[PDB]
This record gives structure tokens, C-alpha cells and sequence, in this order.
């Protein structure tokens, strides 16, 4: 569970991230690839090379599924219920791969914005992308 | 497990890396991310606020020594087990430390590089370090 | 998340403990500081031997607040805030223990109530145990 | 590991399991209680509620093959890396599997041997059976 200092931290974070969203969350994707091959299995129609078309589409849309997850840090399942269908119902994403997509997220908005990466909004950010995760993993109603 | 390719990458990025200073602020981001973490270093002193544990001397001194560490894995990327073996008995038998942890770890050394050398941490050179960090951790697991 | 049938399934399996509550929370402890000795080193100050008086008072008190939790499933970090204060802020619980004494209580229910424990039960009491787990190793307000 | 009157009180019971029934109704249980390893079973047909997962003939028929494996690693209990080499390779390197899994499955079997065998299954039963699988899970991960 989030604390309040948590959400105004992640609220501010991601602020800053803004119009890069899209392009943050197609190199985190393209990390993901590369270091954990594994995830590509999920992904078997999609063309996977450096600088895909697909990959950077996709990238914008978990970006976007990122910012309206920050607009309703409160009511989360709430928000996120059709995704949660998708991947847990319809996808069968291993919950581990997760795990994979938060780092490879962090270590993206740690590479582009070093003074907004302070250890107190790292932990804030890194226990969102769990509780987002936590969503995503579980079929429910 | 590491192609020439990638070994040479490895060692290039770390011989620029501040090694008086990224082990501290590694071990401090694990205490902040990871709170159960500072269960550990009770004889540290305060660990109460993120400011408190990263100016802690004594978490900027341990930092050192497990950095330290990570350099000789780095030396010997074949023979991990052999390097770390002691370290291995120590961390299990004396402190009870569950492995999960060490991959936590191995993670937030990932990101504080990611956070010194920026765009130059390219996905390649981080896929080169995964390698190299989860071979610490298997290391290490006993 | 609870689904609404994990949450009548939960209701429904707890109910049936009933006042053996406290009975089954002592052996569960004391299946998990056999089966996983390390969790033994939380309770440095406890006779931990077969038997003790020490654990069957400590096994009723993690059972009465599993009968609370249940009672609470809709606003557990409310019900639960001082036992999370206790477990994550006090004693700094490492979450791999939650896991441990989680399978302990379901083998003890397995045991005991072989009738209850249907694959549709055993997946709700699961899905439950890791939510208050989530509760108890958070730092929040 | 384990000590030669925890040997005895392993064989002593699993003398006792229905090698027909046990095995289905631990993977059964794994595909009800953990939804995503259903991925890993796609050509099985129906697993929808369950009630269909558990009534599966498929969901039968491999779970006797995997206590099969068990019960080969509990008449070699050392040399389980040699027992499940075979194995290991078969999970990764063509199924893919996440080994976390290996180990949701070891304490899936463990419910379902308190589940049969009751006041019988006591703590120090259920330790000496924690340590085999937790040996199983560890032979099989790559
Ligand atoms: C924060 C984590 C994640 C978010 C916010 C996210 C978000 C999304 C979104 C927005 C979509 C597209 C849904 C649509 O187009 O209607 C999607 C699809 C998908 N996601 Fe995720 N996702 C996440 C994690 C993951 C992970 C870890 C995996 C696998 C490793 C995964 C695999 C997929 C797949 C395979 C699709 C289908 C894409 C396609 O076939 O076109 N996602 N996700
Ligand atoms: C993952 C890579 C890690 C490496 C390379 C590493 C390395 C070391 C080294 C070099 C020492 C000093 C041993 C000595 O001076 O004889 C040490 C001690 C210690 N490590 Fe680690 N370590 C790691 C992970 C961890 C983790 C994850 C924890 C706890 C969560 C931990 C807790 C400790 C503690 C408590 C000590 C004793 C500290 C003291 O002397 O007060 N280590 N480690
Ligand atoms: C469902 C999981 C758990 C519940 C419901 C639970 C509940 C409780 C309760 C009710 C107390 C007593 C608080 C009081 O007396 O005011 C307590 C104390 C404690 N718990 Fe837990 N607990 C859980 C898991 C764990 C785990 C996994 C550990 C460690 C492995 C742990 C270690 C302790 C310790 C050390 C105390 C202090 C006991 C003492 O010093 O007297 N608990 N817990
Ligand atoms: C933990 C102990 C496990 C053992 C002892 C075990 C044993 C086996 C065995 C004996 C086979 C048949 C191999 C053959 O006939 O050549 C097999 C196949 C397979 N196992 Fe496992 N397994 C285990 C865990 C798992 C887990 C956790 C998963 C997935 C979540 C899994 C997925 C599979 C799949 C997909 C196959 C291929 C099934 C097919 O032929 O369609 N196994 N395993």
C-alpha cells in the first residue's frame, strides 16, 4: 500500500517525465528485450529490432496505461480493469515478467532524469510500479 | 556467458566508475527501496530518514567494501563461485540473509549506474551487467 | 485483489475454524519454525521448544487477528495498521517470511479440514493470506 | 541434508500415495490457485473453472508423469542434480519456464499430502518433505 508522500512523489516524477512518456516506455520495452530475452515469447508476432515501428507504438500505449494509473493512484483496480483482463485473463503474463518490465523502467528514468532519481522518489516510483503490477496480475471483479 | 564483446563493454564503463562513492550510494538506496534491509545493519546507526542513511559513514564504508567486492567478481567472471565462496558461508551461516536480497541488490546497482553514466549506459551495456550481477547473486546464494 | 468470491469463499472456510482458531495458529507456527528454522530469529526471547505455552499464546493471537482481517477484507490496511506499524516499521520482517507462514497455516487447514479445502477454497484462503501479507510488510498511512 | 530418520519418514508415507490420483490433483490445484501456469498447458483443452481443470483427463495423465519424476528423485536423494538434468533442460530451454514455478509446485504437493494423509502428515513429516522439494525445485532450475 502506498503511503501520501508516496503518491505526491510519483505525482511529481512522472510530471516531469511529460511529453517523453511515449519514448521513455519504448526504451524500456527495448531494455526489457535485450536483457531479459525470456519476455520476447509473449510478444511472437511483433517485429522485436532495434528501432521497430511496433515496439515504439507499444511503448506509447504502456506509457499512457502509466499516466492514467498516476491520475487514479487511488482507485486503481478501478481504473485499470480492462487492462487487468487483458493480462491476466487473456495473456497470461507470468507475474516475474513484471518484475522484469518495473526495473527496465527505472533504470530508463534513472538514465534520463538524474535529478528527479533521488532514493526517496526511486522507492515511491519503485512501490507504484508494484501496486500497478499487483493490478495487472490479478483476475478479480 | 558473456561474450568478448560484452566483457570488453563491462570493463570499460567500470573503470570510470567513483568507487569511493557508488558502493555507498547503492547500499543506501537497497536501506531506502528495500526498508526490511535495515534489519541488518542495526549497529549502523541511524537509518531513519533517506537523508540519515545516505550520509550514514558507516553505510558510505560498507558500500565500499562490497563494490570492492563486486570489482574482484569482475576480474574473475569465470569462477564466480570460487570468488565468493567465503562471502557465500558469511552471508548465510553467520547473517541469515535471504537470497532474494541479493538480486535486489545486484538491481539497485544497475540503476545507480544507469543514473551516473546516463546516456552512455546503453540497453546493450545494461544487458552485459545483468548478466553480471545475477552471476554475484547465484554466487552468493548458498 | 479479492475477487467477490474470494471473499465469500474466505468468509465461509474461516468460519468453520471457528474456535479451533487459536489451535490451528500454534501448529502452523510450529510447523514453520520446523520446516524453515531462520524464522526462528525473530523470536530470539521465546521458548520455541514442542509444546510451549509462549508459542500457543503467540499462535491465538495471529489467529484472532486472521479472524479480524476476514471480518475487514474490504478495508484491511485500515483494520490492520498497527500490526503493519509492528511488522514493518518494529521488527522489519523480511516479506519472504510471510510467504513461509502463509503455506504453513493452508497445510494446517489441508490437515484439518480436508472437507473445506476444495481447489476453489485453497485458491480464495492463498489469494487472501498474500493481501494481508501486502498489509503487514508496507510502510504507509 | 536430510537425516536417516527423515529418509525413513519420507518413504514411509509416500509407500502410502495413490500414484493414480496424487499427481493430478497437485497440478490441478497449481493451475487453479497460480492462472498463469495454464498458459504453459494451452493444447490441454478445457481448463475454464475448476471444475473442468480438475476433471481434465489431460491435467490426469501428465500429473501422473511429473510424480513419476518425484518419486524417481525420492530413490535418488543424492544425486538429484543427475536424476533431473534431463529435465531441467526440457523446462528451459524448450518450455521456458520461470523457476519460481518449480517451487509453487513443490508446496502445492506438500498441501496435498496434508490433505490425504491428515494427523498423520505431522510437522516433523512435513519438514523432512519441505527439504525434498525444495531439492526438486533446485535439480530442475537451469
Ligand atoms: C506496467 C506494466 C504494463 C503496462 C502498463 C502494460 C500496458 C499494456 C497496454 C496498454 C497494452 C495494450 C492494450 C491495448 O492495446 O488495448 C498491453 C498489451 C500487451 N502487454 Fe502489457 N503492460 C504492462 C506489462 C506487460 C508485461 C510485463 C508483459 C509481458 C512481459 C506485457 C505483455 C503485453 C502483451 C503481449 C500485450 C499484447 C500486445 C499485442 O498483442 O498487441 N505487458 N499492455
Ligand atoms: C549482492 C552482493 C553482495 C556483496 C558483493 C556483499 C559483500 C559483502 C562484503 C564484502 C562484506 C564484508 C565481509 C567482510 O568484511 O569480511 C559483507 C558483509 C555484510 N553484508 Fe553483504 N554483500 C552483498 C549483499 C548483501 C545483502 C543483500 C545484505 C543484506 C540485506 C548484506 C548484508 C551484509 C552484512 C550484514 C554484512 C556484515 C556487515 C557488518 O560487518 O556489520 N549483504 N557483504
Ligand atoms: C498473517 C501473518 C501474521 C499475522 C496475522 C501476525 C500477527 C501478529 C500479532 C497479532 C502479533 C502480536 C502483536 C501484539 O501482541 O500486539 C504479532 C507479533 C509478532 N510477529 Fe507476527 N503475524 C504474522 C506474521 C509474522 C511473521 C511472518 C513473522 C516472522 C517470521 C512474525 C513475527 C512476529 C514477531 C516477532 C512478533 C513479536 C512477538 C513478541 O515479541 O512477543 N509475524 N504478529
Ligand atoms: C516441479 C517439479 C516438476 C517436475 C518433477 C516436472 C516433471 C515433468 C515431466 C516428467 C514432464 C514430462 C517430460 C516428458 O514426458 O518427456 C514434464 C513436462 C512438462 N512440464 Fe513439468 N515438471 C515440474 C514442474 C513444472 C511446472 C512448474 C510447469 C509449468 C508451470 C511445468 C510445465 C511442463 C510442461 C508444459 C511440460 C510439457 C507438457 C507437454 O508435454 O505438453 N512443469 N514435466
Amino acid at each position: 500500500v502506498l503511503s501520501p508522500a508516496d503518491k505526491t512523489n510519483v505525482k511529481a516524477a512522472w510530471g516531469k517525465v511529460g511529453a517523453h512518456a511515449g519514448e521513455y516506455g519504448a526504451e524500456a520495452l527495448e531494455r526489457m528485450f535485450l536483457s531479459f530475452p525470456t519476455t520476447k515469447t509473449y510478444f511472437p508476432h511483433f517485429d522485436l529490432s532495434h528501432g521497430s515501428a511496433q515496439v515504439k507504438g507499444h511503448g506509447k500505449k504502456v506509457a499512457d496505461a502509466l499516466t492514467n494509473a498516476v491520475a487514479h493512484v487511488d482507485d486503481m483496480p478501478n481504473a485499470l480493469s480492462a487492462l487487468s483482463d487483458l493480462h491476466a485473463h487473456k495473456l497470461r503474463v507470468d507475474p516475474v515478467n513484471f518484475k522484469l518490465l518495473s526495473h527496465c523502467l527505472l533504470v530508463t528514468l534513472a538514465a534520463h532524469l538524474p535529478a528527479e532519481f533521488t532514493p526517496a522518489v526511486h522507492a515511491s516510483l519503485d512501490k507504484f510500479l508494484a501496486s500497478v503490477s499487483t493490478v495487472l496480475t490479478s483476475k478479480y471483479r | 556467458h558473456l561474450t568478448p564483446e560484452e566483457k570488453s563493454a563491462v570493463t570499460a564503463l567500470w573503470g570510470k566508475v567513483n568507487v569511493d562513492e557508488v558502493g555507498g550510494e547503492a547500499l543506501g538506496r537497497l536501506l531506502v527501496v528495500y526498508p526490511w534491509t535495515q534489519r541488518f545493519f542495526e549497529s549502523f546507526g541511524d537509518l531513519s530518514t533517506p537523508d540519515a542513511v545516505m550520509g550514514n559513514p558507516k553505510v558510505k564504508a560498507h558500500g565500499k567494501k562490497v563494490l570492492g567486492a563486486f570489482s574482484d567478481g569482475l576480474a574473475h567472471l569465470d569462477n564466480l563461485k570460487g570468488t565468493f565462496a567465503t562471502l557465500s558461508e558469511l552471508h548465510c551461516d553467520k547473517l541469515h540473509v535471504d537470497p532474494e536480497n541479493f538480486r535486489l541488490l545486484g538491481n539497485v546497482l544497475v540503476c545507480v549506474l544507469a543514473h551516473h553514466f546516463g546516456k552512455e549506459f546503453t540497453p546493450p551495456v545494461q544487458a552485459a551487467y545483468q548478466k553480471v550481477v545475477a552471476g554475484v547473486a547465484n554466487a552468493l546464494a548458498h
